[PDB]
DNA sequence: CAAGGGTTCAATGCACTTGT
DNA sequence: GACAAGTGCATTGAACCCTT
């Protein structure tokens, strides 16, 4: 029923602390697992929504963080 | 006045004219792959999705229908020229 | 059963190379 | 060159599996 608090796509439930879609769950997981750092090619305030969330990996990751997603909830690879 | 060149299919930023239509790299590749595989898709909604950056990954049938409606030419994908007898 | 951890891999789309 | 057609491959995310 819920919406992803990051992007407004349909949430599949809570993940890493926040209501989120499989997209944002997957993306946060990969980011934390590989310990990736992104750079924004604009002004660090890009639109992240269901339509254009893939245009800025920095801004998407920052928005996962501001929405409440916890790096510590991402487990080690199995 | 033209602030962004727009993909006629989905409204993302267009990279150029591909198979005779102003389109983004996503729609270009989707169209090429659809055509080279002769894919037949089946919309699991109402056969009438409006295409945008979200609905382009959700409905292949309606995306391909839009590609064609905007003038993408499937006969121009890997036609039988000398270059193909190559590969 | 449900939730929220996990994983998978076909499709995707960005960056590239090739041909004119 | 600059463009458009073709290619390589890392990333995306819907659909699974696993343990509580
Ligand atoms: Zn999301
Ligand atoms: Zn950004
Ligand atoms: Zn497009
Ligand atoms: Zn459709």
């Amino acid at each position: 029923k819920h919406l992803c608090s990051i992007c407004g796509d349909r949430a599949s439930g809570k993940h890493y602390g926040v209501y989120s879609c499989e997209g944002c769950k997957g993306f946060f997981k990969r980011t934390v697992r590989k310990d990736l750092t992104y750079a924004c090619r604009e002004n660090r305030n890009c639109i992240i929504d269901k339509r254009q969330r893939n245009r800025c990996q920095y801004c998407r990751y920052q928005k996962c963080l501001t929405c409440g997603m916890k790096r510590e909830a991402v487990q080690e690879e199995r | 006045r033209v602030q962004e060149e727009l993909c006629l299919v989905c409204g993302d930023r267009a990279s150029g004219y591909h198979y005779n239509a102003l389109t983004c790299e996503g729609c270009k590749g989707f169209f090429r792959r659809s055509v080279t595989k002769s894919a037949v898709y089946c919309c699991k909604f109402g056969r009438a999705c409006e295409m945008d950056m979200y609905m382009r990954r959700k409905c292949q049938e309606c995306r391909l229908k839009k590609c064609l409606a905007v003038g993408m030419r499937p006969e121009c994908v890997v036609p039988e020229n000398q270059c193909a007898m190559k590969r």
